[PDB]
């Protein structure tokens, strides 16, 4: 339970949508919880250092996680922790003698010996504890003409397209340059009612604030609604094609807790919009896609009846 | 690990203390055997 309650308090949206989905009854808390359900470095020693602040303060930082490291390298370290700590001394006591023996202090032959010994120990544990086809299409004229369906290319009329091919090329033979017949006074003005605001070209026009017509309070509870009816279709469709028994009960159960949600929240947030008589079809989506889901189900439904006949 | 140089002067204050008692107590033993 303690668990469970940290991650609706983490996020506020999911905790409102719990309240929504479990609270009014639309799908229990068992099927909600349903759906939603380091390398080890050898500089831990000479980079983590004694920190001395301005006045003597021996700043430790003594973070959990270098002290994991050392107990996966120096085994020997966490034996004196469990033996010592917080019995036979305290755990500052303890690294302040860590720091002044000479187990930290390393630093003539035997000496040399000494830290040569401790080296390969210390590579040792760490390592030890590091552990612990050809295609050859056959119809390539599919992409010449690909997903763009059979045009209206037309053939003429026979031979004498050719003499229209010739009367062209004997009319454009002698051709000059020419100027007035370009364009006339006339021709400008319809072209320019044309292009003139509200004409054919100048397709429509201004349009209407919508945002100002739904208040934001209602565009977040539609968000929500959104998110929530999107988040339970994915579900409704993730089981889709419905190849085993279990999915069947799944997508019935599914389908009961859309109508449940539909009834508990939809509804009152549609009187929401009646009451403010606001013309713009918010809901009108939402009900597109729950009856696309809906027909969809009873199409399989009547599919699944069909073949058992 | 932190401040040697304070810790050599707190030594040092130490070395100097032992030693003055120590003074102070072998004038105290000469003055109760002069005084014997």
């Amino acid at each position: 339970l303690e668990e469970k309650n940290r991650m609706l308090q983490e996020d506020p949206v999911l905790f409102q949508l719990y309240k929504d989905l479990v609270v009014s009854q639309v799908i229990s808390a068992e099927e909600f919880w349903a759906n939603r359900l380091v390398g080890i470095s050898a500089a831990f020693l000479a980079d983590v250092r004694p920190q001395t602040d301005g006045c003597n303060g021996l700043r430790y930082n003594l973070t959990s996680d270098i002290i994991e490291s050392i107990f996966r390298t120096y085994p020997a370290v966490k034996m004196k922790y469990a033996e010592n700590v917080p019995h036979n001394m305290t755990e500052k006591e303890f690294w302040t003698r860590f720091f002044q023996s000479h187990y930290f202090h390393r630093d003539k032959e035997n000496s040399n010996a000494a830290i040569i010994k401790r080296f390969n120990h210390h590579s040792a544990m760490v390592l030890a504890a590091g552990l612990r086809i050809a295609l050859n299409l056959k119809k390539s004229d599919r992409y010449y003409h690909g997903p763009t369906p059979i045009q209206s290319l037309q053939y003429a009329t026979s031979q004498d397209i050719i003499n229209s091919f010739q009367s062209i090329r004997q009319e454009m033979e002698a051709y000059t340059p020419k100027l007035t017949q370009v364009l006339s006074s006339s021709a400008a003005s319809s072209t320019i009612t044309a292009l003139s605001p509200g004409g054919a070209l100048m397709q429509g026009g201004t349009q209407q604030a919508i945002n100002q017509m739904v208040p934001n309070d209602i565009q977040s509870e539609l968000k929500h609604l959104y998110v929530a009816v999107g988040e339970l279709l994915r579900h409704f469709w993730s089981c889709f094609p419905v190849n085993t028994p279990f999915l069947e009960e799944k997508v019935v159960k599914m389908k009961s807790n859309l109508e449940r949600f539909q009834v508990t929240k939809l509804c009152p947030f549609q009187e929401k919009i009646r009451r403010q008589y606001l013309s713009t079809n918010l809901v009108s989506h939402i009900e597109e896609m729950l009856q696309t889901a809906y027909n969809k189900l009873h199409t399989w439904q009547s599919r699944r009846l069909m073949k058992k006949t | 690990i932190e401040t040697p140089e304070q810790a050599k002067t707190r030594e040092r204050s130490e070395k100097i203390k032992l030693e003055f008692e120590t003074y102070l107590r072998r004038a105290m033993k000469r003055f109760n055997k002069g005084v014997h």
